[PDB]
């Protein structure tokens, strides 16, 4: 039901035509200027064809303490708070990922040159045995 | 391990050949800006006005 | 200005940290591809070497028997 | 404009202004209770 980039259910929901992705209005508009193409894959989109998938959102219901104005922004506060306190995570978490990636690439590496060597031994022992 | 122990350019960092991950880009919203200056040092916003 | 701009900067500067956040998830996503691929190939080459020794102490035994013989 | 104090200032600002206009609402109300019973 989510715009695959923002995650919770558009409030502007809008598909775009070429994709088979829907998308949040804003957002989007301002990603498809913001590089030329299509945030899911990176395919060349434009604009309007943005499709305007509206179907009258209105169903976020307010929950007990967030029916309030004190209330509304308190959590609008925290909201806030989680939404950076995940982004920063995700900071990290790409760090250590591509750190571990880059050592398991080395890994390969390091395991093809043996594969490699080991060959050159298997095969000189078969030419070998065939004396 | 033997493979590894003479390999030939033994980084262990080898991150430099993966792409640049780069600053995070709100270098057009100060908005941003401090808030990731003060996040990644995680030290709060107070809660509003008690 | 006062509540609508305050409203619209908001959408704007959520809109900027989400276009940040994505441009985490896809690195990751990337990453993670990278992963699937280096891990299992490790595992893989392990399975390679393997199979390669075997063989090779397969072709040792081969000539051991034939030196045996003679 | 907005404030560098993003977060931090921006939601201080947002609960001043958001609670200056529920301020004119209360002596909106006042004044027009008020003229009620005046009248």
């Amino acid at each position: 039901m989510f715009c695959s980039i923002s995650g919770t259910v558009p409030e502007q929901g809008v598909v775009s035509t070429k994709s088979g992705h829907l998308f949040e209005k804003s957002l989007i508009e301002k990603y498809v200027r913001e590089t030329g193409k299509c945030p899911v894959t990176g395919e060349p989109l434009s604009t309007e064809d943005l499709l305007p998938l509206k179907v009258n959102k209105t169903v976020k219901p307010r929950t007990a303490p967030a029916t309030s104005i004190p209330g509304l922004l308190s959590l609008f506060h925290d909201e806030w708070d989680a939404n950076m306190l995940e982004l920063h995570n995700t900071r990290t978490q790409l760090h250590q990922t591509r750190q571990e990636l880059s050592h398991a690439l080395y890994q390969h590496d390091a395991a093809t040159r043996v594969i490699a060597r080991l060959l050159k031994e298997r095969d000189e022992a078969r030419a070998a045995l065939a004396d | 391990e033997e493979e590894k122990r003479r390999s030939t350019k033994l980084p262990s960092d080898y991150l430099r050949e993966m792409p640049s991950v780069r600053a995070p880009k709100f270098d057009d919203h100060p908005v941003l800006k401090t808030e990731y200056e003060r996040v990644r040092n995680k030290e709060p916003m107070a809660p509003l006005d008690s």
